[PDB]
């Protein structure tokens, strides 16, 4: 099954970072503002078979907005993102919600407060009530720590498939192929390994 | 009275350790995380072949799936006393066998030294098989 | 060929636009991306709007027509007032004509809701510009057109809903105050006629889709309309009976009734009270007969997630809690409303059992309101006894870990109130939940954990006697549970929970020294358990007990030979032998808490000396061997031991503050020597190995030593009582050790912690070290500015610490900026404006605060050359830099402090508090006031920056701004009005007279 998912919310809230973490496993530290939209397929393996989200990761900065609500057409679900370290991003949640539901009247929507890994939280738990009258699911998330990072998709999967017991399952693990070292690429690998060994791994003070 | 109506099952877990796996992107000349979770050495009970199988926390998506080839060498990273970098010629985490420069980092030097010990034990098993 | 639509020299190929649009929405990878960029460029072409008529008539692709309306919306909302009246009426008529056409075709009306809704929003954007001054008939015609057709009537409800939202719900950030008030008064003036249409539709009935659309518009009206439309018509009866019975209308009706419950209503009127009671009774009656009885298992229903059940039950929770929080006193006196009151609460009890975190928080907020009221209000708790007894079970079964601060806080406060209301009922529930752990029926780690959190949460609510009996019972039962359990996984979970419960009952520990002593010795035993989590919970419990019972460790307890702190210190090596370094630090920190309780100096200093024995002996050996042979510092293991010694000092300094001084004095000089020795090794290594050296385990270890030394000095100075000693003993060696080292390292080797340490030093003793503060600026100012002035991202820590340091220097030792050479003072002003342009809130706020503080600092100097030169050089720089960040849309989080700074700058001129001309000679008549010249400068600057504004808009804005420069809220209103007007053409200059 495939579902169009639109991701909306203020610039720099972590939309692209979140999706990239889900696509590749990487944590992009750099802020490169999305230009209009980036669309990526994202598959989860479930106890009811694979689910594919067509992720429309939209630009939150007004100057890079592109088609704006044009991106929302035939969305089947949505994430509204804000940053719990930036109060303005929560203040703008009703504006994103407004623009989204005008185009997508009856879709499951998750509100995500991102960056809960940051000690100095500015949007406190008690302030976050917008979801209640709007029937949005809410999660505190961190694209950085992976806190609840699967919850938005699990909840939307359960809503779209109409099965509240749907679980993410371990994607099957085919036997990997036996390796033939290519003698011609020998000197090639020595180089590449050299560069990799002398580039520092990031975040050497993290738990892993 | 009539009553009311992974592909890892063939494998022994030789070693299990929490780890963070990176792949080197030469284009950006930078390490990129591929996943965090249980790195497992799985001995196939049919072929006696040992692979690394690593799955991400929460999603359980595969971030490493490759034979611990006898020809691989664990090398230190300049930044870390608790990491190994090695060339992998054929990883199938993302389907099509690809070559990667991996780095895997552990909670501690102890964990990394133990990993190296087990990785070498696995290389020998794969050598005999 | 898709780029053909981007060629505006030729006509527009509609089939090509439909291809590009199809490729974007339905296409994939490469094709979708190309179409994307082409569509975005098409839409942003400023002449694209001219193509909308052609697209709307001739496209077969509803997505093309959607994007066409997006293009029209950009024109309508930004440049509309440039169009001739004829063209505005042309466009308005085309939009209305297209909406009616789509509504009159049943197939299109059914299948093109996206395009119709977007059309309706486009119409509402036109009403925002033309209605009602240029379209007085709009509402009579809409009302008239409603009777022609059910589809048109339904669509007119969507238009009126969007209009209400745009005028009342979203006007505040999007329109001037004047325009918002105008549209609000306009809608209010014609609402009588709109309400008559809505009421007639709700009465005359039939089409569910029409009824739902009408109720959606009503929900919006309820945000602003006077209560009489609800209370003095039949509409309350209709919403609370008819519309609750059908499921099509039930969802929206319940949301309407929630808002009805929020109306501003007369308080002294018995008819209105009866009506408020009646609609509630009617609503609950319909739910109990049409949806589910009071006994229904809503936890099961919600879990099953059939149809709209989850949203309905969320909405029912919102309705009940809203209504009851306002009106439950209406239901409490009359014994004929007792069943309704308790049934409504029983629905809430059932809703509270749903496994849905956010719905639970909604019900919990209500329960907090109720039980807080029952704790204080006379003659009320007895009404709710059975509701409260159920709620005790619900809260206990849902208790979360204290790590969930807000949710744990809410739950504990509700459970405390409930415990006060019936301590026997609470105790019975907790003991019988404990019995179900012990008999295995409810046993699990989660269940024993949640129960332990709940039991811990009510500490302090029982009488000391009742608590004593309760705690003993719980500890005996948990101990039995621990014995019972097999394997250390199970035993460790129960031991954790025992540790947890004991730590939450200090009143019990304080009364029972023998038990407290035993608990501590048991925690010490647990500090040898390698089983995961056991050592951490032993150390965590140790420090928690010490924080609460520290006095019992520092006195000689009857029948002890010594204060127990002596006994802990004597055995510390053995106690801490198996701990990880972080656990050791916690342990020593806890000992510091105890030792700070000893107010005899000789005894305190001796305990501190004794506690620090092992770090001091390790230190003394290393410093001797280390200075004898500076080589030994290259040993990885020695660097780790040194870091751990310094961190132990930090941990103990953290709990002892001012009392730590004698220990700081024991290590201080050799610690600063080590700082230099480690600094040389880092500099050496970076030279020998490259910038990569700073990523190596060895260099990171060396840098950890420098950071912990800085953290130790910062920690002590932040808490120091004796500031003479700080200045006379600590500061000069500190500045000699850290400042030149910071300056003379390459950027990548400079520790931002130096800046942070200096911030504390200036904060605490800056007033006493004017020459030290100058040295701090000379060492860190230019080289840090050069690190952070190439972009907004590099050296994020240095950026933040740099503006923290400038802020405190500007607050405490402004004289240091007076001593800067002119060129350096120019860099200081440049540094502040640079912070203004930062998006990082930390730097931006400090930058605006520095600017404000600097203006205040110059103001304080009065009529002297430096202050006059400052204003001549910098006044217009600060005014224009502030306007830049106010108006560029990239700095909205800084709005309040920008406004405050601009108001300060303008009030200086409008008070005549600037003694010289701000204009240089022969630029204006030589008599001219700074007021006239400021008006002129701002008019010129805004005209150049916003060429689309009229002279009249700028003049009216600046006239308002200068009049309002003693009234921040209003000044800010005028700034927000200007921020709306710069986004459009033809803004009304009279908007700035708003009052
Ligand atoms: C003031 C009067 C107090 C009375 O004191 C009584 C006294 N007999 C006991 C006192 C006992 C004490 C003080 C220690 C207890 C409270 C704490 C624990 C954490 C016991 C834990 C388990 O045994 C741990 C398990 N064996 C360890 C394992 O294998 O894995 C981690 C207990 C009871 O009779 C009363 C509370
Ligand atoms: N601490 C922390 N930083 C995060 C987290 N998620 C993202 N970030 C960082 O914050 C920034 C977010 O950048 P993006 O993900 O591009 O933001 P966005 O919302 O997609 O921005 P636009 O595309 O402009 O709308 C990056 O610097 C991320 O590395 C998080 O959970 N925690
Ligand atoms: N000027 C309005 C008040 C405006 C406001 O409160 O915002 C009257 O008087
Ligand atoms: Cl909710
Ligand atoms: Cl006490
Ligand atoms: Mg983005």
């Amino acid at each position: 099954v495939q579902f169009k998912l639109v991701l909306v919310g203020d610039g720099g809230t972590g939309k692209t970072t979140f999706v990239k973490r889900h696509l590749t496993g990487e944590f992009e530290k750099k802020y490169v503002a999305t230009l209009g939209v980036e669309v990526h397929p994202l598959v989860f393996h479930t106890n009811r078979g694979p689910i594919k989200f067509n992720v429309w990761d939209t630009a939150g900065l007004e100057k890079f907005g592109g088609l704006r609500d044009g991106y929302y057409i035939q969305a089947q679900c949505a994430i509204i993102m804000f940053d719990v370290t930036s109060r303005v991003t929560y203040k703008n949640v009703p504006n994103w919600h407004r623009d989204l539901v005008r185009v997508c009247e009856n879709i499951p929507i998750v509100l995500c407060g991102n960056k809960v890994d940051i000690k100095d939280r500015k949007v406190k738990a008690k302030s976050i009530v917008f979801h209640r009258k709007k029937n949005l699911q809410y999660y505190d998330i961190s694209a950085k720590s992976n806190y609840n990072f699967e919850k938005p998709f699990l909840w939307l999967a359960r809503k779209l498939i109409g099965d509240p017991n749907l679980e993410f399952v371990a994607m099957p693990a085919a036997a990997p192929p036996e390796v033939v070292m290519d003698p011609a690429l020998a000197a090639q690998y020595e180089h590449d390994l050299e560069v990799a060994q002398t580039t520092a791994l990031p975040d050497e003070d993290d738990d892993l | 009275f009539e009553p009311v109506v992974t592909m890892e099952e063939d494998e022994e877990v030789l070693y299990k350790v929490r780890a963070k796996l990176f792949r080197f992107d030469a284009d950006a000349k930078e390490w990129k995380e591929r996943g965090t979770g249980d790195c497992k050495f799985l001995k196939n009970k049919k072929t006696n072949k040992v692979r690394i199988l690593m799955r991400r926390d929460k999603t359980l998506k595969i971030c490493a799936n490759h034979i611990i080839a006898p020809e691989y060498t664990l090398k230190p990273n300049v930044g870390s006393d608790r990491s190994w970098v090695y060339a992998c010629t054929a990883d199938i985490a993302e389907g099509e066998a690809e070559a990667f420069t991996f780095a895997i980092r552990f909670g501690s030097k102890e964990n990394a030294d133990k990993f190296k010990e087990e990785f070498e034990k696995a290389q020998e098993i794969n050598k005999k098989a | 060929s898709m780029e053909g639509i981007l060629d505006f020299s030729n006509d527009l190929d509609i089939a090509l636009l439909d291809q590009v649009v199809s490729t974007f929405y339905q296409g994939e990878g490469v094709q979708q991306k190309q179409a994307q960029e082409i569509l975005t460029k098409f839409q942003d072409n400023p002449d694209a709007w001219e193509k909308v008529d052609q697209i709307l008539q001739f496209s077969t692709n509803p997505q093309s027509k959607f994007i066409a309306l997006s293009i029209l919306d950009k024109l309508i909302t930004r440049k509309w007032k440039l169009l001739p009246n004829d063209h505005r009426i042309g466009i308005r008529n085309f939009v209305v004509g297209m909406i009616i056409s789509m509504c009159q075709d049943d197939e299109v009306f059914k299948t093109q809701k996206n395009l119709i809704n977007k059309s309706d929003l486009t119409l509402v954007q036109i009403l925002k510009q033309e209605w009602p001054q240029n379209w007085p008939e709009f509402i009579p015609e809409l009302i008239g057109s409603s009777s022609s057709s059910v589809n048109v009537c339904e669509n007119n409800m969507i238009v009126l809903k969007l209009l209400s939202e745009e005028v009342f719900d979203f006007s505040a950030e999007q329109m001037t105050q004047a325009k918002a008030l105008h549209l609000k008064n306009s809608m209010s003036k014609e609402f009588e006629q709109i309400f008559k249409l809505c009421f007639q539709v709700l009465e005359q009935g039939s089409s569910s889709s029409l009824i739902v659309a009408t109720l959606e518009s009503l929900l919006r009206y309820l945000h602003w309309i006077p209560y009489r439309y609800i209370y003095e018509t039949n509409i309350l009866e209709l919403l609370s009976t008819k519309f609750m019975t059908s499921p099509d209308t039930r969802a929206i009706t319940l949301k309407c009734l929630t808002e009805v419950s929020n109306l501003k209503i007369p308080q002294d009127n018995d008819l209105i009270k009866r009506q408020t009671v009646l609609f509630f009774q009617n609503t609950l009656q319909q739910i109990a007969t049409s949806v589910m009885p009071v006994t229904a298992d809503l936890k099961a229903t919600y879990a099953n997630a059939n149809g709209n059940d989850q949203s309905f039950l969320q909405d029912l929770a919102m309705f009940l809690t809203t209504y009851l929080a306002r009106n439950r006193a209406l239901l409490e006196s009359d014994e004929s409303l007792r069943e309704l009151l308790l049934n409504a609460h029983q629905y809430l009890i059932q809703l509270s059992k749903i496994e849905e975190r956010e719905l639970f928080k909604t019900t919990l907020d209500y329960w907090h309101n109720l039980v807080a009221d029952l704790f204080y209000e006379p003659l009320k708790k007895h009404i709710y006894e059975e509701i409260c007894s159920q709620l005790r079970l619900v809260i206990i079964e849902n208790m979360v870990r204290p790590e969930e601060i807000q949710l744990y806080k809410s739950e504990r406060e509700v459970l405390v109130y409930l415990t006060h209301l019936n301590v026997i009922d609470t105790e019975e529930i907790m003991i019988s939940k404990l019995a179900r752990q012990i008999d295995g029926s409810e046993w699990s780690w989660h269940n024993i954990n949640t129960l332990s959190w709940a039991i811990g949460s009510i500490s302090g609510t029982m009488s000391e006697d009742t608590e004593k009996r309760f705690v003993v019972t719980v500890i005996k039962d948990l101990l039995g549970l621990c014995e019972q359990k097999r394997g250390k996984d199970n035993k460790a979970v129960v031991a954790r929970d025992i540790m947890y419960v004991v730590g939450e009952y200090p009143r019990f520990l304080k009364a029972h020294w023998n038990f407290l002593r035993t608990v501590i010795l048991k925690l010490f035993e647990f500090m040898h358990e390698t089983h995961e989590g056991v050592q951490d919970m032993a150390c965590d419990t140790f420090i928690k007990i010490v924080q609460k019972c520290k006095y019992h460790f520092v006195i000689q307890q009857p029948r002890e030979s010594e204060p127990f702190i002596q006994t802990i210190i004597r055995d510390i090596q053995k106690t801490t032998a198996d701990l990880q370094p972080q656990q050791v630090h916690t342990f020593y920190k806890a000992c510091g808490i105890i030792i700070s309780e000893e107010r005899s100096v000789a005894e305190r200093n001796r305990l501190l000396s004794d506690l620090m024995q092992l770090p001091n002996m390790a230190w003394d050996t290393i410093v001797e061997q280390s200075t004898a042979n500076p080589t030994l510092l290259l040993d990885s293991e020695t660097v780790k031991i040194i870091a751990n010694i310094i961190k132990t000092n930090v941990a103990v300094c953290t709990s002892m503050g001012a009392d730590f001084y004698p220990q700081l004095g024991h290590i201080y000089y050799n610690m600063l020597q080590l700082y230099r020795a480690v600094s040389s090794m880092i500099s050496t290594q970076v030279a020998a190995e490259g910038l990569i050296a700073t990523k190596t385990p060895k260099v990171r270890g060396l840098r950890t030593i420098k950071k912990e030394i800085l953290k130790l000095v910062e920690t002590y100075i932040s808490k120091a009582r004796n500031l003479d000693d700080v200045v006379k003993v600590l500061v000069e060696p500190l500045l000699n050790a850290v400042l030149e080292d910071y300056m003379n390292n390459v950027p990548d080797a400079r520790d931002a912690e130096v800046l942070n340490c200096m911030t504390t030093v200036v904060e605490k003793v800056g007033h006493m070290i004017p020459q030290g503060v100058i040295l701090i600026l000379q060492s860190v100012f230019e080289c840090t500015l050069d690190m952070i002035n190439k972009d907004f991202t590099e050296y994020p820590e240095h950026r933040v610490e740099f503006y923290k340091l400038l802020k405190v220097i500007n607050e405490k030792s402004f004289a240091a900026f007076l001593e800067l050479p002119p060129a350096a003072f120019k860099l200081f002003v440049d540094a502040i404006c640079w912070a203004f342009k930062h998006n990082n809130r930390d730097v931006e706020v400090n930058g605006l605060q520095i600017a404000l503080d600097l203006v205040k600092n110059i103001e304080r100097m009065g009529n002297v050359p430096f202050a006059n030169e400052f204003h001549k050089n910098y006044f217009f720089i600060f005014v224009s830099e502030t306007f830049f960040v106010l108006t560029d849309s990239d700095h909205k989080s800084g709005f309040s402090k920008q406004a405050l700074l601009l108001m300060k700058l303008i009030s200086l001129v409008y008070d005549n508090k600037i003694s010289v001309p701000l204009y240089q000679e022969a630029e204006v008549p030589q008599g001219t006031s700074n007021q006239v010249y400021l008006s002129q400068y701002l008019a010129n600057m805004l005209s150049n920056a916003f060429p689309h504004l009229t002279s009249e808009q700028i003049a009216s804005f600046l006239s308002a701004l200068t009049k309002q420069c003693k009234d921040l809220v209003v000044f800010k209103g005028t700034l927000r009005d200007f921020l709306v007007q710069i986004k459009e053409v033809g803004g009304d200059p009279t908007d700035y007279l708003f009052a």
